């Protein structure tokens, strides 16, 4: 969670910053530096995350969702399973 | 088995009173006609079914046996000869021993009335064992033998009398077509083979093939007979060991009045207890058409199996034997094949069911929706392409352990939270 709140006050930045190097250009002239440069950058965040884009693929993704779901789930009964062995042997 | 160590000393010595000989140089389907000559042997002369030998395939020989016996009707084995025109020259015991007879049912009707309107309990006994002797000598006179059964039956050696009158009035009744009498025999043989007698080893296994011989052949409620005869003796597919055993054909009766009268779950048990024991292991290796049901159906094909089972249709319909439901038979044969069949299936084409039966595709379109329409048979239909489509690979296993792992604990729990 905490990694998580550093990385969404790190995308506030960049949407601050991407905001600033476009308005720079429509002003007068800015964003030289920030050219094939920043969309390089940006390119190699999309091509990472989210990877491709099809339905094969988000349908893919759901059920893996589900799998991790049913392991979590299966989690949760090991553990319930271990308090019905642990309330039968502490009384 | 306790029973057969029993049969493992005696090595098929059985007593049968035609001895060995039957109705020699036979043609047509030759595993059937070895059938009927044990058979024959071992319910001591058939008789009415020389008749029924005859009309698949035209034999002589049943004159032969017929000619030596007069019991059946001594005017019909005689009609029977004279038509043939046997010169036999030997037709003269029968108006001396027929006379003979004659007076003594007379002299004997005339006590049979004075020892019921009595009633006096030595006369009926002096009466009835009087009689005994003449209805053993000719039972021909078949309702004689009938009304005396229908009372006491016992006469003062108890055992070996009463089981061979059961014996003969089962076996005379059976041949005059009296079923309600065939019947009664059924169910008052059952009932007596429990105390039992001496139980030497001949003498169980004759009761055992006695018991096959009233079943096998159907006139009423024969799958109860099935039901009783089955669990009877504990589950075997022949009854005997020894290696000689061949009764060949009772299975194939067995198996459709399990498939016609029950569900089919349930034929699992049939294949491994009757079908994979030793007794049928034998029997298998003498009759191919037989083997090919049995075989072809825990291999599980699906057109050598279908054809060679299309192929011993047109066998089996040229049977001769009395088994009354035959078409019964082999249109189960036909769905349970088709059932084991689409167990695991993933398609099957409406056309390629219907070349290979030789059914028209529509006739077999209609056969599967009555699968469908019955429940034996998860399916879609394809209405485009004309193949029908299985489906059942069972997504995800894991709920109905959970519902039965926690129901149990869970709740046992909540019972100690109480004291």
């Amino acid at each position: 969670s905490d990694l998580q709140q550093v990385g969404g006050a790190s995308a506030r930045i960049q949407d601050a910053l991407s905001t600033v190097l476009q308005y720079a250009e429509d002003v007068l002239s800015g964003k030289v530096s920030a050219d094939n440069t920043v969309g390089r950058f940006l390119m190699s965040l999309v091509n990472q995350v989210p990877k491709i884009v099809p339905d094969d693929f988000e349908t893919m993704l759901n059920s893996n969702i589900n799998d991790l779901l049913m392991v979590t789930y299966l989690a949760n009964l090991t553990q319930s399973q271990i308090a019905l062995n642990e309330k039968l042997v502490n009384l | 088995y306790d029973l057969t160590t029993r049969i493992a000393h005696f090595l098929d010595r059985h007593l049968v009173f035609p001895l060995l000989e039957f109705l020699s140089v036979k043609e047509i389907y030759n595993e059937k006609e070895l059938l009927q000559g044990k058979l024959d042997l071992l319910s001591d002369t058939n008789m009415v079914d020389f008749a029924m030998d005859v009309y698949k395939n035209l034999y002589s020989d049943d004159i032969p046996h017929a000619l030596r016996e007069k019991r059946t009707t001594v005017v019909a084995q005689l009609k029977q000869l004279q038509a043939e025109t046997e010169p036999i020259v030997k037709m003269f015991e029968d108006p001396e021993t027929t006379r003979q007879m004659q007076s003594t049912r007379d002299g004997r009707m005339l006590f049979d009335y004075l020892a019921d309107k009595h009633g006096f309990r030595q006369e009926y006994l002096d009466t009835l064992y009087r009689y005994a002797k003449f209805q053993y000598e000719c039972g021909n006179y078949s309702g004689a033998a009938e009304y005396l059964y229908f009372f006491r039956v016992l006469v003062p050696a108890t055992d070996r009398n009463a089981l061979s009158s059961l014996w003969g009035k089962l076996a005379s009744e059976i041949l005059m077509q009296n079923w309600d009498a065939a019947m009664e025999d059924l169910t008052r043989l059952k009932e007596t083979i429990d105390n039992n007698s001496v139980s030497s080893p001949l003498q169980s296994l004759q009761q055992r093939t006695w018991l096959i011989h009233w079943s096998l052949f159907v006139f009423f409620n024969h799958p109860k007979g099935r039901d009783n005869i089955i669990d009877l003796f504990l589950y075997q597919p022949q009854y005997l060991n020894a290696i000689q055993t061949m009764c060949p054909h009772i299975l194939r009766y067995l198996t459709t009045a399990v498939i016609t009268n029950k569900d089919v779950r349930k034929r699992r048990q049939v294949l491994k207890d009757l079908v994979k024991v030793i007794q049928q292991e034998s029997y298998t290796y003498k009759d191919p058409i037989t083997e090919f049901v049995e075989c072809l159906y825990v291999n599980f094909d699906f057109d050598g199996a279908q054809k060679k089972l299309r192929e011993c249709e047109s066998v089996l319909v040229n049977d001769f034997f009395l088994v009354a439901c035959l078409e019964d038979f082999i249109e189960n044969a036909r769905l349970f094949i088709f059932e084991t069949f689409c167990r695991i299936h993933q398609c099957i084409s409406i056309n390629m069911l219907a070349d290979k039966l030789n059914m028209t595709p529509e006739e077999a379109e209609r056969w599967i929706v009555n699968l469908i329409r019955n429940a034996r048979l998860d399916a879609k239909i394809d209405s485009k392409l004309g193949h029908v489509v299985m489906g059942n690979n069972a997504v995800s296993p894991y709920q109905q352990v959970i519902e039965k792992t926690k129901s149990l604990s869970f709740r046992s729990q909540m019972l100690a939270m109480n004291i």
